[PDB]
């Protein structure tokens, strides 16, 4: 009571309040009544049967009328950025292995390889989550102010604006990209790694394959508008982006080329076998449609009159199967 | 298994034992308030028996 | 008042502690009447701490120069001689830490906090005390005590600490609703 | 107030959320029954989630578990995943199982008080 | 009796745990707080003191 | 380490420079919604909030607090005895904004009147009564005058209960439970507050300590069965400029021209810019330096 | 959530106005259409049907 549950108090706390519905909780918390009718248990907890949608309609609102928030945008994304950090560097190492080192590692050269490589050096800095910061603060960064920048916006200025903040912050891409494919532990970090590509190599080093990210991205961006939407032409919007993805997996070999983690060097890149133009497709349409950005800010007219049919039919249950029609009401 | 069982048999001695506990909610409308109310069980004698 | 008991005439020197921090984190003590005891109970922690250091150089050279110091010094082996040493200097230590004139000021002070807080909220001066957890001393509750001044004097105030100013709604209890009903278990 | 039998068909997951809600919101059913399904509801719900936290727990260990962890990706993934699986499965078993016996003894509250049953009188 | 009676500080046990209205009870005013009182036992006409005096000699 | 220092100081410099450009932006923004804001309320064309509106707000009803942000509104009802005080300075004053219950609407749902007085359904709205300096937080009495009651109307057909706000206004309603007072206020909707840590707004319930306004928790305590429309805003009083000290009357209404500011500021916007200026000038001089 | 789009009339006057079986009452010969004895109005008064 003194030395344990003082320190056991908080964890089992945050276990309730994680599986516990914290807007019903405070509601019961507060018992009694000042003057008015339907502070009472029974009406708190039908009034929050319906406030768990009203809220979630609420965050949808914020997320759309209003400036768009970090925390909010982490916390639609988490599951992308939390849980699941690895599966970029296991796709950027896919794409890269054409021209990469770890093919005469004990690694095979699919999907199931570059996860063996990724987690040979296991879970931490050096393994699973190597580069999770970096991966991080680009999100937090480039599409966080590209929603801030063009929130409630077309697909073209959308497009546009997302460019422009890739091109902005592109070389803290290419620094993840290294970090990623740096199986052998050459760089210590993200300083570091660019510190070694300035004093080796000048600074355009760090913008290759901008041209060919920016399309990727406008395919993606366009790819993500039209799931929102939901019409039946996300299918063909999805095979435009597999198309294009070996733009994405060429902007990755040039990232990773002409540096000790590579075989090949810039020229070489252009002239490699093109039967591994698609190196890791299935894996990154698969994680991509299971874990999507769920950018409410960005979401069109259509998208929002979906989440709020949505959420009409699932309000719509709050009513007696056997309700009697009456004469007179 | 014998613990396996021994969970069973406890949860259902338990569950027997606590029906003799009549603990209900009363809603008293002047101050709009449930309060907990315990009270005996009346029931045929063979379910007491068993 | 001397043959007056005061509510607190029982209390010992770990419960009249705990009492005064409780009234100052509840906000019944302000924070313009800490300063007084805060710089009692560290003058008395500093000579409780340093009595020992300045006691043997003085043993040393008045105490054991005495006859019978001497006699036990040169008569008895040197692990005898420290033993004694050792046995007189805690001896004194103990000594001072119960008739220390700076223990006796601190708890003056500590008295004059608990006529203030007796004057303030009456007789219910005696609802502040509670069942203190084992271990934990005077000198403890007079450190949470002076953290809590400097968390509420500092610059975190109200960014990483509470504020010591309350802001409690106004409310009337003959009115308002309780949490607790006295008998039953409401839901 | 429905058949009884081996022969006769039972409670369809419709079924049920028709009755239970036909208890929550209507009007001939008694208060202290429409009390103790909303009971049932909030005492239930946690499970569901405490279920699949735990499960997400175990699964997480179990990746690396000394043997997972060697194993190769394509069924390390399954072997450190199944726990989760059983966790989420049991939570949400177990949740579903407390809410419809206490929306079933609600029904049989609300078939008492209505007289409905062709064997039940005072 | 009294002493082992204990709905006597049941006003205490709600503060106890909720502090943010504490400070609002104890501007209240004290009748029985932490003191006991015994009803005159034995009639006494005495107008030169208004109350008397029954607690137990022991 | 000279390459690595370089590539570090380029960075920092680069981030700085991205923020002082948005913090300018923002601040030119603001400004000029500032301006928009004054010169509306200088305008003086308040909204009166009455009948259907007054039980269902038209800015709870259509969602656009956004858009009803910062207009005049004349709301009539009584307010409820409970009072909150939230910490804020007010001309660099500290002190507590005080927040009452103002009840809009009131709804019968009992039908057996004569067997039982059920109490009846409340629709209100918080508004806050004005700002009142710490030393003077005690001087605020429960339940106070806040403003005279409005004086009872002429025709004598609106002395019945409204079919939406349910109010009788006959200062003697021969029905006891029927009786109430109803007091006329005209005030500045407000969009509720959010945590902020770094802007040192940080609450703390237990301990009763409230340094940002949080509407759901305000009604929660007060237990207002209007939740959702309190959550979506509060109504700011705003009184006629007084120019008198008003001894004893401490809470201060708000006025037009001294009304409570919101957080994001053009002041404070263009501070930040500033230092983002000068921390990526610094840094750019020490790059060429280098 | 419930709100969304669901009060779009709010004037009941002018639906009252348009579509009941009355003539328009915008006309002004109301004004002096006829003559009557009275006097001493000197608080507003209101005319109940039938
Ligand atoms: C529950 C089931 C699903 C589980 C999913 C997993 C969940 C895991 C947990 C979540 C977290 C982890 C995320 C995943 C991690 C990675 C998992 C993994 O290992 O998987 C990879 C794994 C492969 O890894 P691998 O071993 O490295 O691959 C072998 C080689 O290395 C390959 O080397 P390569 O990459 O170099 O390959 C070269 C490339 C060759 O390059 C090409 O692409 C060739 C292109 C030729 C030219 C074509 C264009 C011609 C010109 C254009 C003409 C038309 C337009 C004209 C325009 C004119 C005007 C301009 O090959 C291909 O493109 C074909 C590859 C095989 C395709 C298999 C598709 C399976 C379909 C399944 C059934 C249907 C869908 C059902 C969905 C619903 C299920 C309920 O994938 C599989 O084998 C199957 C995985 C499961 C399939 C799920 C189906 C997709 C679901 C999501 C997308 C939505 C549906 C899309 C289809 C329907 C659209 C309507
Ligand atoms: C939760 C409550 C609070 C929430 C707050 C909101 C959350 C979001 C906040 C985001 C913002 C935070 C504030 C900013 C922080 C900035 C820090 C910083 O300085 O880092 C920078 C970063 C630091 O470098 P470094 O430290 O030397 O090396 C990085 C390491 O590799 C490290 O990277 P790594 O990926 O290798 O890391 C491996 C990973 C392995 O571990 C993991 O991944 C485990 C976590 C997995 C995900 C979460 C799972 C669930 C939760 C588990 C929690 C476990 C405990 C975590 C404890 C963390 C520490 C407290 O973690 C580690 O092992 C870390 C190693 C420890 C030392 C370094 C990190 C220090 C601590 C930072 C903690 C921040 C946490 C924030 C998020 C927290 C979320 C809960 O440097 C760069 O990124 C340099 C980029 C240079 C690019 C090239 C530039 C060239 C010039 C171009 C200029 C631009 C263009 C110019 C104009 C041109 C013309 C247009
Ligand atoms: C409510 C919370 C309650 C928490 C309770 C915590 C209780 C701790 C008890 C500690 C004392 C008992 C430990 C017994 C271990 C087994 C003894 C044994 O027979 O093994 C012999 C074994 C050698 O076996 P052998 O047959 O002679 O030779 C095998 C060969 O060497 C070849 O090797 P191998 O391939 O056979 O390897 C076998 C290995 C393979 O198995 C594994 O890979 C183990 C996977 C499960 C790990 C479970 C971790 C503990 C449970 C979770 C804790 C809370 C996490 C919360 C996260 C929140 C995120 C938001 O399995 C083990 O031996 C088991 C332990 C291995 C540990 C590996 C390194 C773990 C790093 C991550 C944790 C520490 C991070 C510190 C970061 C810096 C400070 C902040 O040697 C060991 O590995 C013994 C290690 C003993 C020291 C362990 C220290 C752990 C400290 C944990 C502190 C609490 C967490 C703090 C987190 C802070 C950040 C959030
Ligand atoms: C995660 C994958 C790794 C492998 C895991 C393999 C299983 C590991 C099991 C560990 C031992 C568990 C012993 C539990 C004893 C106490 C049970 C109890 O009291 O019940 C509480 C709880 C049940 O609580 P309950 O009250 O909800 O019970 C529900 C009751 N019924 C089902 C009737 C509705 O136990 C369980 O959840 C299940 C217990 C099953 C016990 C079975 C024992 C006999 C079979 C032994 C099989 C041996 C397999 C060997 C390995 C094979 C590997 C391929």
């Amino acid at each position: 009571a003194n030395f344990v549950i003082p320190y056991l108090k908080p964890v089992a706390d945050f276990w309730n309040s994680l599986c516990i519905d914290q807007h019903q909780d405070s509601l019961f918390q507060f018992k009694g009544q000042t003057g008015s009718l339907g502070t009472d248990w029974t009406s708190k907890y039908l009034r929050s049967e319906q406030d768990v949608y009203n809220h979630k309609y609420l965050q949808y609102h914020k997320r759309v009328h209003e400036a768009p928030e970090l925390t909010d945008v982490i916390s639609d994304n988490v599951y992308r950025l939390t849980l699941f950090a690895g599966v970029e560097r296991v796709l950027s190492v896919r794409q890269a292995q054409a021209i990469l080192k770890t093919q005469f590692a004990g690694a095979t050269e699919n999907i199931s390889g570059a996860f063996q490589t990724v987690l040979n050096g296991g879970i931490f800095r050096r393994g699973y989550f190597r580069g999770a910061l970096l991966n991080l603060l680009q999100f937090c960064g480039a599409p966080y102010q590209s929603l801030i920048w063009s929130r409630n916006s077309g697909i073209t200025n959308q497009v546009i604006v997302s460019s422009i903040f890739e091109a902005f912050f592109y070389p803290l891409d290419t620094v993840k990209t290294l970090i990623y494919n740096d199986v052998q532990g050459k760089y210590k970090g993200a300083f570091h790694c660019a510190s070694q590509v300035v004093q080796n190599a000048g600074w355009s080093r760090l913008y290759a394959g901008i041209f060919q990210k920016l399309i990727f991205n406008s395919a993606l961006i366009f790819h993500l508008n039209q799931v929102w939407d939901g019409s039946s032409q996300q299918w063909a919007s999805l095979a435009l982006v597999a198309a294009a993805y070996p733009l994405l997996v060429l902007k990755t070999r040039f990232q990773v080329a002409g540096t000790p983690l590579a075989l090949a060097t810039s020229n070489e890149v252009l002239k490699v076998n093109r039967k591994t133009l698609y190196a890791g497709l299935v894996p990154y349409l698969i994680f991509n449609t299971l874990f999507a950005y769920e950018f409410a800010a960005w979401h069109s007219s259509t998208a929002q009159e979906r989440v709020i049919g949505g959420l009409q039919n699932a309000m719509k249950q709050f009513s007696s199967p056997a309700a009697e029609q009456v004469w007179s009401s | 298994l014998l613990l396996y069982i021994l969970w069973l048999e406890f949860y259902q001695f338990y569950h027997i034992l606590s029906f003799y506990g009549n603990i209900n909610w009363a809603f008293d409308y002047d101050e709009y308030i449930w309060t907990l109310e315990l009270d005996t069980r009346r029931t045929r004698l063979a379910n007491n028996y068993i | 008042n001397n043959l007056r008991l005061k509510p607190w005439f029982h209390w010992t020197d770990e419960e009249r502690s705990h009492a005064i921090f409780s009234a100052y984190e509840k906000r019944i003590l302000k924070s313009e009447d800490l300063p007084s005891f805060l710089r009692a109970n560290r003058i008395n922690n500093v000579s409780t701490w340093v009595f020992p250091l300045i006691a043997l150089p003085l043993f040393n050279q008045s105490i054991f120069k005495l006859g019978f110091a001497q006699r036990i010094l040169l008569t008895r082996p040197a692990i005898e001689w420290h033993c004694f040493k050792i046995a007189t200097v805690a001896a004194s230590w103990l000594a001072w830490l119960n008739f220390s004139p700076f223990y006796r000021k601190l708890e003056n002070e500590k008295e004059y906090l608990l006529d203030t807080l007796e004057s303030r909220i009456g007789i219910n001066v005696l609802d502040l005390n509670d069942a203190l957890p084992r271990w934990t001393t005077s000198q403890e509750y007079n450190r949470r005590t002076q953290q809590l001044y400097n968390q509420r004097n500092g610059f975190f105030a109200g960014l990483l600490y509470p504020q010591e100013e309350s802001s409690r709604p106004l409310v009337d209890i003959a009115s308002f609703p309780k949490n607790l009903h006295k008998e039953k278990l409401t839901k | 107030m429905e058949p009884f039998g081996t022969d006769e068909r039972n409670w369809t997951h419709e079924e049920k959320d028709i009755i239970t809600r036909f208890l929550k919101y209507d009007k001939h059913v008694n208060l202290k029954t429409a009390e103790m399904v909303y009971s049932a509801e909030v005492e239930s719900a946690y499970f569901g989630k405490a279920g699949a936290l735990a499960g997400g727990v175990i699964s997480a260990l179990f990746f690396n578990f000394p043997i997972v962890r060697n194993l190769p990706i394509i069924r390390r993934s399954v072997i450190g995943v199944l726990p989760f699986l059983y966790c989420y499965t049991w939570g949400k078993n177990t949740q579903e199982e407390l809410r419809w016996l206490k929306t079933f003894a609600a029904y049989q509250r609300f078939v008492v008080y209505h007289g409905q049953h062709c064997k039940l009188w005072v | 009796f009294p002493f082992l009676e204990k709905m006597k500080y049941n006003q205490y046990k709600e503060y106890k745990n909720d502090y943010l209205f504490y400070l609002d009870f104890l501007k209240k005013e004290i009748t029985d707080d932490h003191s006991f009182f015994w009803k005159a036992r034995k009639v006494i006409k005495l107008p030169q003191y208004s109350v008397f005096s029954f607690v137990p000699l022991k | 380490s000279n390459v690595t220092g370089k590539v570090a100081l380029a960075t920092l410099g680069a981030l700085t420079g991205y923020g002082a450009f948005y913090h300018y932006n923002q601040y030119l923004n603001l400004s000029a919604r500032w301006q928009q804001i004054q010169e509306n309320i200088a305008k003086d064309q308040p909204f009166d909030v009455d009948g259907f509106d007054a039980k269902v707000y038209p800015w709870v009803r259509e969602n656009n607090v956004n858009d009803w942000e910062y207009k005049l509104v004349k709301m009539r009802g009584y307010f409820k005895d409970q009072r909150f005080f939230v910490r804020r300075k007010r001309d660099g004053k500290e002190g507590f904004l005080v927040f009452a219950p103002f009840v809009t609407a009131v709804e019968r749902v009992n039908h057996r009147l004569k067997q039982k007085d059920l109490l009846p359904v409340e629709y209100s709205v918080f508004v806050n009564l004005g700002w009142v300096p710490v030393e003077n937080k005690k001087d605020v009495e429960l339940g106070g005058e806040v403003c005279p009651p409005m004086d009872a109307p002429t025709d004598s057909t609106l002395f019945v209960n409204d079919t939406f706000t349910g109010f009788n206004p006959d200062p003697a309603n021969p029905e006891d439970t029927e009786q109430v007072t109803l007091t006329e206020i005209t005030g500045i909707v407000r969009r509720g507050e959010q945590q902020d840590i770094l802007a040192r707004r940080r609450n703390w319930n237990k301990e009763g300590i409230y340094n940002w306004v949080d509407l759901d928790y305000m009604g929660k305590i007060f237990r207002l069965f209007n939740l959702d429309a309190i959550n979506t805003a509060y109504i700011e009083r705003v009184v006629p400029s007084f120019e008198e000290g008003e001894e004893g009357l401490y809470p201060i209404p708000a006025t037009k021209d001294t009304f409570e500011r919101p957080l994001n500021t053009p002041e404070r916007h263009s501070t930040f810019f500033n230092f983002y200026a000068a921390t990526s000038a610094l840094s750019f001089i020490s790059m060429l330096l280098l | 959530l419930s709100l969304i789009n669901q009060y779009k009339s709010l004037n009941l006057s002018s639906s009252i106005k348009h579509n009941a079986p009355f003539i328009n009452r915008d006309l002004y010969v109301f004004d002096d259409l006829f003559s009557y004895n009275l006097g001493d109005i000197t608080t507003k008064k209101s005319l109940f049907n039938d």
